[PDB]
DNA sequence: GTTATCCGCTCACAATGCCACACGCGCTGCTCGG
DNA sequence: CCGAGCAGCATACATTACTTGTGAGCGGATAAC
């Protein structure tokens, strides 16, 4: 019916047009007669009929008058649904304000008429006056005036000067102005004047006015002048059980607005006692103000229920609002909910339905299959039977979703798993089973866990859900590769149990003719369930690409580990078996099995997996005993060893033997030592105490406790929490953080003492409050996510660019802590990756690197490869396929369509709730590489570093990069370049308070304005008695040195400044102040000489900081060009600082905070983008500088730290998207032929097609410098707008998008989400072609 | 508990909310991310439309669907138009765009 | 017997056209119902598709085939009609 | 002095989802009334 | 003479109430020509 959306101001004439009649009385129902009084707030004769196709006076009663207006009371007589509607108008008796353009920042009538928001205010409420048209008094025509002022004028001027107050004086005021005239006067006159700031604002104010006369609307439209009241039916008086009708406060706002407008017109007509009526509008303005929204101006609260009255913006925003309360997220009315117990028995896709629930739920099905075998004739008859559940309905219910799919969601679903597809199963009770895998998917316990069921109704939804959200199709999480569907316990337990080795159990050392055999000799218990024997086994195998050999070997195994393998489907060779499969073995042979055998017998070997394990783990009966956990023999020791020696340790202290600090350092270290001494012990005798034996004497094995039985096999619980079980429960944390000295030396098998559980509360209790205000926290994030990415389909199936990043495994400093392969497995590389011998591609330029090319590439082992990102992909309002390379969740290239966007902001957004709230060592060998190195040799052999941006690297063997630290200015180097050296050496040491002046040239050095007592303060080393120099800077000292500036002339070995070897420019050293210098005047000089030595979050609210790239606490400071540095003038707001380019000019003079520490000298040619003073690089810096590559790679390397912190791992495409989306937004540098204006915002799409199309002809374009936003920013400055309207404001989007007029095409996933036709994302994708090449030609 | 059909909430032609008043459960913001990261376009489409509002287009359905056809005729959500009427009734003027 | 969809997926190298396909074919076989070529097993119209699709004797083109030979079918027949009236009239 | 510059001041504007249950929902002295 | 509806009332006042975290417009101090 449409394809579009336009929004903009209501003129008068529109709003008459909308209504069909004029409210008047404020009074809306009678209560001795419960009928709309005539002409209120339900009037019949205006909005419509009660009753339906029915005269409210009663005449006519028959469809045969559908349209006609009775005469005894008016009305038309046709469908009730009409007052659903029809809407009303209010003639105002004055003029009034929009609360909204006046009081959403930035005041759109403000910007609109250049006057100060408060005086505009002043003017509104009768307070103040206005001189309008600036007659021949010296008043301007946006002057104001308060009371004297205009009597006086009003004395001095009769006429000629027209004074008026009030709404109506800003309607006039409005328009009388030209709107054209006044845009091409600034138009002309922003090429005039400076500076920015006044063209800032100036640009502002004539994009306005271009956006306002470009659309059709008028500015006295913004000040309303005939109110549209909304239709009745949509704010219904609900009544109550009696004749108590609960008001709903819109209806409370409109009887206020009507009364004033009826009582100031009444006045009005009564000779207008001038200051009354003045008072009586301001009135009336307020309470309009309150009805359009009782934000603002007090509040309009209900009678005696102290709490404001839902105005219409209320009705609008927030989580009550129609947008995420009706529209986006609306409710169901053909599904049901329970509560979920296990079903171990249904197959991975089955899942359990009670009766009652699918008969209530299929019910319509149900009435059609019984009209269709004939069983009850008419649809009333049916209901009967269904009411009566004759012993039919049964078996005609079980027939209609013989096939028939299911949809079962869990409450918070925080991703795309929160829902899936079953087939259901009739049960009987209530609950609903559901598969133990899934329901570990799901991330549902069984702790009463509720979970809601949906019925996909029509024909494409059924096999929708049969064909993608089906349990057989989602077994990969969409964030990692990983396979989701992994046993978590009670079959690991019991798979373990099956697959061990008892050294000597009943039927040891026998022969088995197979599988088979072992099963029923174990089942007729001869055998135990684990002892080694001699089997025969036939592993199957594919020697070429689709056949299946059989070598039928003699393996030593076990009979459990035998009669598992009755279970793998003719794939896998035995070796995945023979171990002692834990879970993690479990895993990878699930892994390998959905690897080599395909999907289909995966499904079905994982469901024979789950059934035999719950099988042999019941057989198993594995229990825990308190006699199971046992206590080490030494902890009693070693806890009375370790007490001794704190003792000791105290006694110094209070001897006066060490400091209290240290004492405590040294108190919690032999704590933390005993407590792991103790965690060893008891691991160590309780991992072994089985000794066994065998034909005599003994013999060892791993133990077959209980527990550890439950934890070596990794079924629940981690050795950490095991020794906090059984051994020592080591130290604990107070409420602050810092650590306790004396530790919970208790165990929980023991007894704990009062003080030992108050402090375990202490730590408990901070857990449960971060996980409380985490979840909240982690659901806003994930919401901010989903709607700045809510837009991204993958459109395009080849972007056809070159552009990627340079992908290279993370080194911290420390051990790789990611290697390449899994950073580039499965993305398409931009750049044909050849192997380290050139002239030989090892990859094509676009092959889309699946898990054999890395294998290739592990094998040439390449250091980085170029990766076609998606934040370089060059699709129009889309992203291309290749560009974001391998579907994750699957295994091929992502097909057209997938919404790549939201998964990313789902894969995001999942682990939210795990999240929290000066040498150099060497380890491996290899060269020794130093990138952006300029240092000079001392005098001793050594390298000692003069530059920032200094990287040191270890190499291995292979060329590849291990190792990478970062050596800061003035540190000592052990080796050179190309030294083959151990680990541990240190090869790099530094005071961290020293920035030497070292020298790079040397010989003698001489002084320009180095005095005492003025500019340095002289002081004797009263240690060893030598004449050290205090040197301030001007800044340092009193302003008796702020003109007095030290120089170090590094003169030749006579007194005369020589070059710099390399160069023509000689080192005049300067000082930063509190330099302390040894070196007297005239001393000799060392090339690298110290001439003087001078000092110096953690979890989601990390990465929530991170997204919205909000400038840091004193960020880093970069340099914006390149050349030499030099200061200026002090206290110029901020210190100066230039930095002269090679050869350019440095208009800047950038201001610096003086106060906060200065890294770089003055005599230093300091490249862009190098650190001024430290601290975090604010990503807009980072951009700026940097181009888009740089912050794209800082991002993820920090919020992927800050993930890999908690172990949970999230693949970096989803993350590159996001970033891709916040930096969407452009800025334009010049003006060209395009008709963008210079400081215009625009949309880096937009602008990028605009300079194509220009390029297509012969024009300029214009060049542009990527922005980046806050993902909420970024996320309100969208183009379409109904997105960013129900997002996050919803009262100024709606406010600008319509005083500009931005008709919203929709093209997008949660604009047709709110309209309510497909989403160009599903199937919906290839609807939208189908339609865009043919409904738009 | 669960809903096949029913009452409906008057102000927006929703299904009521609650066991006691035989609503049905309610598909929420996170549900619908969900349903749309899957391709699952028709199924929400059925979701939003058909299944709560549109009472002409679910009565057409169900109408349909015990005849032993399960195509649906979808339209505009009536919380929609109730949205329309709210700007409305505001000063902004919000239209339908003619194509 | 339908629990898997990657064979159909394999056919038709894409889950959405593979869904958008299959439920055509399903509304064939469902509302004026064309017999079900592979011979179903007492299930729903959907599995049925998918079978179908899976065995690999539906697809896109194959589809629109055979809706425009029954367009051409139909036009023959009821052309001939219109002319009998047509003689039938004079 | 002025013109542009900048820094603290005050205000707008967001706070996970569901489910369930419970409770309540003007009034009041002036006004219509016999 | 009090019972039954009504019209516009922060009950008239001092109601009131620590930090929430962040952005953004704004007004008084500030460097420069
Ligand atoms: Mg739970
Ligand atoms: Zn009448
Ligand atoms: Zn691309």
């Amino acid at each position: 019916e449409f394809d579009a959306i336009k929004i903009a101001l209501a003129s008068p004439d529109m709003i008459r047009s909308w209504s069909f009649g004029e409210v008047k009385k404020p009074e809306t129902i009678n209560y001795r007669t419960f009928k709309p009084e005539r002409d209120g707030l339900f009037c019949a004769r205006i909005f419509g009929p009660v009753k339906d196709y029915e005269c409210l006076c009663g005449k006519y009663k028959r469809l045969k008058h559908r349209g006609v207006i009775c005469e005894k009371c008016g009305v038309e007589v046709t469908q009730t649904k009409v007052r659903r509607e029809r809407m009303g108008h209010i003639e105002l008796a004055s003029p009034t304000a929009h609360i909204w353009f006046l009081k959403s920042l930035p005041s759109r009538i403000g910007l609109l008429l250049d006057m100060p928001l408060r005086d505009i205010e002043r003017v509104l409420y009768f307070e103040s006056y206005v001189v309008i048209e600036g007659g021949m008094t010296n008043l301007e025509r946006q002057q104001i005036l308060t009371e004297e002022q205009y009597l006086d004028a009003l004395e001095e001027f009769g006429d000629e000067f027209d004074a008026k107050m009030g709404a109506e004086a800003i309607q006039a005021l409005l328009k009388s102005m030209d709107l054209e005239q006044e845009c091409e006067q600034l138009r002309e006159e922003l090429n005039e004047t400076n500076s920015e700031t006044k063209r800032k604002k100036l640009t502002k104010r004539i994009k306005l006015l271009e956006a306002f006369v470009q659309s059709g609307n008028k500015p006295e439209w913004m000040i309303l002048t005939v109110l549209p009241v909304l239709p009745p039916d949509l704010r219904p008086l609900v009544p109550l059980d009696g004749g108590r009708f609960a008001t709903s406060d819109l209806n409370d706002l409109y009887r206020r607005v009507i009364n004033r407008n009826n009582r100031l017109k009444r006045l009005l007509d009564l000779a207008a006692p001038d200051i009354i009526v003045r008072n009586e509008k301001r009135m009336l303005q307020e309470a309009v103000d309150a009805l359009l929204d009782n934000g603002r101006r007090g509040r309009a609260i209900t009678g005696s229920n102290k709490r404001p009255l839902k105005s219409l913006a209320d009705m609008i925003k927030g989580k009550q609002g129609r947008f995420r309360q009706n529209l986006l997220g609306k409710r169901v009315d053909y599904s049901g909910r329970s509560v979920i117990t296990v079903g171990p028995y249904l197959r991975l896709h089955q899942c359990g339905l009670p009766k009652k629930m699918a008969l209530e739920l299929f019910k319509p099905f149900i009435y059609g299959k019984l009209e269709l075998r004939g069983l009850a004739t008419t649809i009333k008859a049916a209901k009967k039977m269904v009411e009566r559940e004759e012993a039919v309905v049964w078996d005609i219910l079980d027939e209609v979703i013989r096939e028939h799919p299911v949809l079962l969601n869990r409450a918070p679903t925080l991703h795309r798993l929160g829902i899936q597809a079953f087939e259901p199963v009739l049960i009987e009770g209530k609950a609903i089973q559901l598969h133990p895998l899934v329901c570990a998917a799901y991330n549902a316990d069984f702790d009463g866990d509720q979970m809601a069921v949906h019925v996909p109704l029509t024909l494409e939804a059924q096999l929708e859900a049969r064909a993608l959200m089906m349990s057989t199709n989602n077994i990969l999480s969409p964030a990692n590769g990983e396979p989701i569907i992994v046993p978590s316990q009670d079959v690991v337990l019991g798979l373990y149990y099956m697959t061990r080795d008892c050294v000597n159990a009943k039927g040891e050392g026998m022969v088995l003719t197979g599988p088979k055999e072992a099963e029923r000799l174990y089942r007729s218990g001869l055998a135990s369930l684990h002892a080694r024997v001699k089997v025969r086994i036939t592993e199957y195998e594919k020697d070429a690409n689709g056949e299946l050999v059989a070598k039928t070997s003699l393996k030593d195994t076990t009979v459990g580990r035998a009669i598992l393998w009755m279970i793998v489907p003719k794939g896998l060779p035995y070796s995945i078996v023979n171990q002692a499969l834990g879970k993690k073995a479990i895993s990878k042979m699930l892994n390998t099995c959905y690897r080599i055998l395909g999907l289909k017998p995966t499904v079905i070997f994982a469901d024979q997996i789950m059934y035999t394990g719950f099988a042999y783990a019941a057989r198993s009966g594995a229990s825990v005993g308190i006699d199971d956990m046992v206590i080490p023999e030494k902890k009693h020791e070693i806890i009375s060893e370790a007490e001794a020696e704190v003792a000791e340790i105290q006694e110094q202290f209070q001897s006066g033997l060490v400091t209290a600090g240290e004492r405590y350092n040294k108190v919690i270290d032999i704590w933390a030592a005993a407590n792991d001494r103790v965690s060893k012990a008891m691991m160590d005798n309780l991992q072994t105490e089985t000794v066994i034996n065998r034909d005599g004497q003994e013999e060892k094995q791993v133990s077959f406790n209980s527990i550890y039985m439950m934890a070596d096999s990794g079924a629940r619980g981690s050795a950490a929490q095991i020794r906090q079980l059984a051994g020592m429960r080591g130290l604990m944390a107070k409420p602050d953080g810092s650590i306790i000295e004396t530790p919970i030396t208790a165990n929980f098998r023991e007894g704990l003492n009062v003080l030992q559980y108050f402090i375990s509360t202490h730590g408990a209790r901070k857990g449960l409050a971060d996980t409380a205000l985490k979840t909240a926290n982690s659901g806003y994030l994930t919401r901010r996510l989903v709607d700045v990415a809510q837009d991204l389909v993958v459109t395009e199936d080849d972007c056809g660019t070159h552009e990627g990043i340079m992908m290279t495994p993370v080194i911290e400093g420390g051990d790789v802590k990611e290697p390449l392969r899994d950073r580039v497995l499965g993305r398409v590389t931009a750049e044909d990756v050849l192997k380290p011998g050139t002239a030989d591609i090892l990859v094509p330029r676009n092959t889309l690197l699946h898990e054999q090319w890395c294998d290739l590439l592990e094998e040439n082992s390449v250091d980085a490869v170029k990766v076609r990102s998606v934040v370089s992909c060059d699709t129009d309002f889309g992203v291309c396929a290749h560009c974001y390379g391998r579907d994750l969740a699957r295994g091929h290239i992502i097909n057209k369509g997938e919404a790549i966007g939201v998964i990313a902001a789902q894969s995001i957004g999942e682990p939210g709730t795990q999240l929290t709230m000066s040498s150099i060592q060497v380890k491996n060998k290899g060269s020794i590489k130093l990138s952006n190195v300029k240092s000079v040799v001392n005098s001793s052999g050594k390298l000692v570093i003069t530059s920032r941006n200094t990287e040191l690297k270890l190499i291995d063997e292979f060329g590849r990069t291990k190792e990478s630290y970062k050596v800061p200015y003035g540190a000592v180097l052990a080796k050179g370049d190309g030294e083959q050296v151990a680990g541990g050496e240190t090869v790099a040491n530094w005071d961290p308070h020293t920035m030497p002046v070292i020298t790079e040239v040397s010989g003698f050095v001489r002084f320009t304005d180095m005095i005492d007592g003025q500019t340095i303060t002289r002081q004797t080393d009263e240690l060893t008695g030598l004449s050290s120099l205090v040197v301030l800077d001007s800044a340092e000292r009193t302003a008796g040195g702020k003109d007095l500036r030290p120089a170090l002339k590094i003169v030749d070995a006579q007194g005369n400044d020589v070059l710099i070897p390399g160069t023509d420019m000689p080192a005049q050293y300067f000082l930063p102040g509190k330099a302390i210098v040894q070196l007297e005047d005239g001393v000799q000089i060392s090339s690298g000489d110290t001439l003087a030595r001078i000092p110096q979050t953690g979890g989601l609210p990390r990465v929530a900081d991170l997204f919205e790239a909000r400038r840091p606490k004193e960020p880093a400071i970069l340099a914006e060009i390149s050349g030499i540095v030099s200061f200026g003038k002090e206290t110029k707001g901020k210190r100066r600082l230039v930095i002269t380019p090679v050869d350019g000019s440095d208009p800047y003079e950038e201001m610096i905070p003086k106060w906060r520490q200065l890294n770089v000298f003055e005599g230093e040619r300091v490249e862009r983008g190098d650190v001024i003073s430290d601290g975090p690089e604010a990503p807009h810096d980072i951009l700026r500088l940097r181009g888009v590559h740089a912050v794209t790679r800082y991002i993820v390397n920090e919020v992927q730290d800050v993930y890999r912190l908690q172990g949970v791992k999230i693949n970096d495409k989803h993350i590159e998207v996001i970033v891709r989306q916040m930096l969407r937004k452009a800025t334009i540098v010049n003006a060209g032929s395009s008709d963008f204006l210079e400081g215009e915002q625009v949309e880096y799409s937009r602008v990028k097609i605009a300079n194509r199309e220009l390029e297509a002809n012969g024009k300029v374009g214009a060049t542009y410098s990527r922005d980046l936003l806050g993902i909420t920013k970024a996320s309100l400055a969208t183009e379409s707008f109904i997105s960013a309207a129900s997002f996050q404001e919803t009262t100024r989007v709606l406010t600008e998008a319509a005083v500009a007029g931005k008709r919203d095409e929709l093209r997008g996933l949660k604009e047709n989400v709110i309209v309510g036709r497909l989403i160009p994302a599903g199937t919906g994708y290839a609807y939208h072609q189908d339609r865009m090449r043919r409904r738009a030609a | 508990h669960a809903r096949s059909t029913g009452s409906y909430s008057l102000v927006t032609q929703q299904p009521l909310g609650g066991k006691a008043q035989f609503g049905g459960q309610r598909f929420g913001e996170m549900e619908v991310w969900a349903l749309e990261a899957y391709g699952a376009a028709y199924t929400l489409q059925e979701m939003l439309t058909v299944k709560s509002d549109d009472v002409n287009g679910r009565t057409k359905m169900y109408k349909n669907i015990v005849d032993g056809n399960h195509q649906m005729e979808p339209g505009m959500p009536e919380s929609f138009n109730v949205l329309l009427k709210e700007i409305r009734s505001l000063g902004i003027n919000i239209e339908l765009e003619d194509e | 017997a339908r629990v898997t969809v990657q064979d159909a997926v394999e056919k038709i190298g894409n889950r959405f056209d593979l869904v958008l396909v299959a439920a055509r074919r399903a509304r064939q076989m469902q509302v004026g119902g064309k017999d079900p070529l592979v011979p179903e097993e007492n299930d729903k119209t959907t599995v049925i598709a998918l079978r179908e699709i899976e065995e690999g004797l539906i697809n896109n083109q194959i589809l629109d085939v055979r809706e425009r030979q029954e367009q051409q079918e139909q036009e023959a027949a009821e052309l001939q009609a219109v002319t009998a009236i047509a003689e039938g009239r004079r």
